[PDB]
DNA sequence: ATATTATAATATATAATAATAAATATTTAATATTATAATA
């Protein structure tokens, strides 16, 4: 969970995808730190999702590193060198 | 000086490697011109993305070798060609182990240096700073020929002969720290099936089974103890090998029959045996297949020296 | 049961409101969002409508839109959703800009929402993500039929068909039109 | 920065074909009508696309440049018919791939510009503008009859001619600033191996020999200096080639042959070999094929002056 | 709008062959019963289903175009079959290839078109309408002897000779308003193979030369200056024609190599290699087979002013 | 329910053999007073000859052979996919 | 006259998607309270 990875998860019987992002967000969510846009942004959301980008990486790093008044280009390519 | 030595002068490689395309690149840098693509390919194991890092390394600029299986996808591609900037080098492993999909996003990269991205919708007009691919595949034969053509230069590796092995057994144990005699460098080049770099890593084991049963000193006993404990002779052949050509000398007396006949006869499955046991023999002049069956050379048979007419 | 109003407005006390259909007032809540879409006070108004029971209460809620009420409804049978929450976030944002944040999954614009935290926006947006759907004449027919052969599939080509050409045109014409689009 | 002639006229390399393409363009200038189909086949890779781009200025209309997979659906290429308009033109790649679905549903589309669908059964006729639809593939043999006998004009690409290849390569040389020589320029020509792409990547490496080893200058000892040793020769081998033609002559002596029994031993997979070594000799025809094995010709046997069985 | 003979008299040529069909289409028109059925072989380019369409006009009756390669399974087959009716014909072209069960179909189907294959359960009964099978292969050699047997009237289709095909090219000028001089449609009547087809795409490429390099009518000078543009000599020849030529007298010394291997050096497919060479070259004798390859005469290599060995 | 049918109710959909046959023990104490061979045939002659299942039987109900042969509603079933 | 094996097709183990039926799980609404960030 603290790796979030859901293939571990699944190959339980009985234990299919969405038990396993409910258990990992519902755990996530406070129990687990102890052992027991513009046209631009959306112009480069798009073009990520037609590039394999899941929705959450393409959101992400637009969150964290917005472009302001200048042209997509640059602010997307150090998006890309953002999310590595 | 290190596991894999990084200097160009520290690798004696084939002659025609050894002179032309490193020094060629080494007189044109500084011209404030990028270099074109460069391809090496060859047996497997021989350190070819180790071979691209070692020319970054004397071309002075920032370089990380990635391996193409591990980078499936076109988005980390992106993310490589964001990573380095204007006039840079960058070396790719197994391109023609790669999904499609990076070949069509590659193509303009390699025509305009052009990353064109598809998002009524429109693609949008990506530049990118110029840059180089630098290729270490073990066989691009499937890789498409209009990628070939992107591509400008291309070196194969082969099956180094006895005296360039013999070389890099000396570096490498100067390099090793060993004090193996020249006669001992022979024994070991000779007990390595070519494989340059393969060899190296034979070598230390050779020089690790040497320090367990004594100092980092080789001789021929010590070579003679290696080859008894490795099973294998300075020959090259296998143990496996060995009992498979003396049941064959011993059964058919090297006459031509099918391969079939002799797996049946050995008990081992054929396409293991066509794709390890009989290649190492036959890059040399031992074995002879034929369209009426296998002919077997008598130096193979010098091994024990018996043969016949 | 209940699914739709069409009634006259009685008072208007936000964000409860009460309408008079037939001698009878019915206790039915509007976001703030409809308030900016209310007649005046005695003026009819359809809206419609969907109820909620509970154990001791019965609770009437009446939308603008039916897209709204189904919305509403889906919200409703979320496991950690109830009416209050669903008020809340459709009294901060629209449905369809909601609907394209649950594609996006983020919860920066739901945060800003009074009262939500943001381990509900997450939950409420994994377990929403889209599993839904996105939000005839001879010569409609004989266009369809036409571009089942050429490979487009029916419903995708009869919302180009129907769209764009008007009603009974020539069918070379109208098969033109529906094919002029473009993705 | 790609090569690419800006006119018709502009275009070198087939002189004879490029004048029976302009008088076709001519034609369909002055009769004010649509061209006819033009079918063209020949080397795979050449920018086909590009030059179809030409011939849209000179129309002065819009080519949509269409491939197998934008077209593998009929649908797609009805609604691009469908967006096309009178007097233009409409790039076709990979029609000998495509299904025959998209064959019988551009039959009328070619056949006076119509078209006729189906729906107990009913038939939908639906017109189209006059257009010229232009038919590319790499190989034009997959055709079918019928298609390939309507159609009108059948033009062929192929690698210029050797004094034509030399002028090709002075205006590239031009185009890159080498200081190259007429002798260079014929040099080249008999190095072009019939690709434009890896003739420009010969002027590009000899440009870098004169570069590093002369002071900037191409001249007939240059060019020899640079491609006389490695994978070179005059005539268009490779050491490549010449080890794969000593290798099979002194096991076979010019007899039938196993091709995994040819890539056990020469240490080389025969996948590459026959992708790209292969072909080009065969396309010189300096290599005979059967089924049963493949063997050089007289042309390799005079070479080295050998017998003929 | 198509240029298309539409009658009976415009396929005038081979007069022995035509008068046959034309007893034939006598004895239809006689008989009004079921004929025999069909089995045209014939090389391509002389409008084998345009001699279909014909034979259906001159019946009065609807004719479907489908060919062998379009089949693929029996229940294709029998929809084809079912789709015709009472005075109708199905063309079909190249039967040479087809399934077995596909075979004992038709023999029923033929025999009195019957259907009486297999669901154990009930057994199909279906008779089909009376219409008339129509097979337009190339070569009946390659096809089956039963069914070769089996079908009623076989003919031979031949290359026209230059005044049929002089009267052909004055016929189809006359259809798009334009005039032939008896001269130039002599010489391009025994050139263009001697097939209508060949014959009207070369007039529509020699109008196409009158409507911009000529200013008027297409007369014999304008002719020769239009063959001087298209590269085209007195027997009419192509490049590539010249190029095959020039291999296999010079390449391969007369050229006593198979079909394949040649085919393969030209990248050609077999079939369309073999449908542009086998029928002009051997009505002029150039070229015979051999099971060693299809070598040359003596005469081709005189033709070059060359003096056989 | 009086004839004790079972297979008319499992083929409407969400409806076991058990669901079905419950309903008929409950049911018949419940109420107190209240296509031919040639059919099957033409679809067996089309899967074996290499038609489709689903679309053959698609041409074969389309015009049926209630008052005709089976090779002649066969005849009128292969004028559907031309 | 026997194999043999150098090239030519081939058929399915392993990727995938699409109902489906047994097996479950079955509560939020209102309100103090306490931090908590921001504030005269």
């Amino acid at each position: 969970v603290q790796a979030q990875d859901t293939s571990t998860l699944v190959k339980i019987p009985g234990v299919g995808k969405k038990t396993a992002e409910r258990l990992l967000v519902e755990l996530k969510d406070r129990f687990k730190a102890w052992e027991n846009v513009s046209s631009a942004e959306a112009d480069a959301v798009s073009a990520l999702i037609a590039l394999g980008f899941k929705p959450q990486e393409a959101s992400r790093a637009v969150a964290a590193v917005p472009g302001e008044d200048l042209s997509s280009e640059e602010m997307i390519r150090q998006a890309l060198k953002g999310m590595v | 000086r290190a596991i894999r030595p990084l200097k160009l002068a520290d690798y004696i490689g084939q002659p025609s490697v050894r002179e032309q395309m490193e020094l060629f690149i080494h007189a044109a840098r500084g011209r404030q011109e990028a270099l074109d693509h460069t391809l090496i390919f060859g047996p497997p194991g021989l350190g070819k993305t180790t071979l691209a890092n070692i020319i970054a390394q004397e071309m002075g600029v920032s370089i990380k070798s990635t391996s193409g299986p591990v980078l499936e996808r076109p988005g980390d591609l992106a993310a490589l060609l964001t990573n380095l900037e204007a006039g840079d080098v960058l070396f790719v492993d197994e391109i023609h182990r790669l999904s499609p999909i990076v070949e069509e996003v590659l193509y303009p990269a390699m025509e305009d240096f052009q990353l064109d991205i598809m998002i009524a919708a429109r693609s949008i007009k990506l530049d990118l700073p110029p840059f180089t691919l630098v290729g270490a595949t073990t066989r691009a034969g499937m890789l498409t020929n209009p990628l070939r053509d992107r591509f400008g230069i291309v070196q194969r590796l082969e099956f180094y002969n006895v005296e360039d092995l013999a070389t890099i057994v000396s570096r490498s144990a100067g390099i090793l720290g060993l004090e193996i005699e020249p006669q001992g460098a022979a024994e070991i080049a000779k007990r390595a099936r070519g494989t340059p770099r393969i060899a190296n890593r034979l070598l230390r084991r050779v020089r690790d089974f040497a320090e367990v049963r004594g100092q980092g000193d080789i001789t021929r006993v010590i070579a003679d103890k290696a080859l008894n404990l490795l099973d294998v002779d300075e020959r090259g052949f296998d143990h496996l090998d060995r009992r498979l050509l003396l049941t064959m000398i011993d059964k058919f007396d090297g006459g031509p029959v099918g391969i079939d006949n002799l797996a049946a006869a050995l008990s081992e499955e054929r396409h293991t045996i066509e794709d390890v046991l009989e290649p190492y023999l036959i890059q040399q002049g031992y074995i002879m297949r034929t369209p009426r069956g296998r002919v077997v050379t008598r130096h193979a048979y010098l091994h024990f020296g018996l043969n016949i007419p | 049961m209940i699914g739709r109003l069409r009634g006259t407005l009685a008072e208007k006390q936000p964000p409860h409101l009460i309408l008079d259909v037939n001698g009878v007032g019915y206790e039915v809540e509007v976001p703030m969002t409809t308030l900016y879409r209310l007649p005046s006070v005695g003026e009819p108004v359809t809206l419609h409508t969907h109820l909620v029971v509970r154990e001791d209460a019965h609770l009437l809620y009446g939308f603008a839109e039916k897209r709204e009420r189904e919305l509403f409804r889906e919200l409703i049978r979320l496991n950690g959703v109830g009416p209050k929450l669903a008020l809340a976030l459709m009294s901060g944002l629209e449905v369809d800009e909601l609907v394209r944040c649950v594609q996006a999954q983020d919860t920066s614009t739901l945060v800003k929402i009074p009262g939500v935290g943001k381990k509900t926006a997450e939950r409420l947006l994994v377990e929403l993500k889209d599993r839904f759907k996105a939000w005839v004449s001879s010569a409609e027919a004989d266009a369809v039929s036409a571009l089942i052969a050429l490979g487009f599939k029916p419903q995708e080509a009869s919302r180009a068909v129907a769209a764009v050409p008007g009603e009974d045109l020539s069918s070379e014409e109208m098969i033109r039109q529906a094919l002029k689009g473009m993705v």
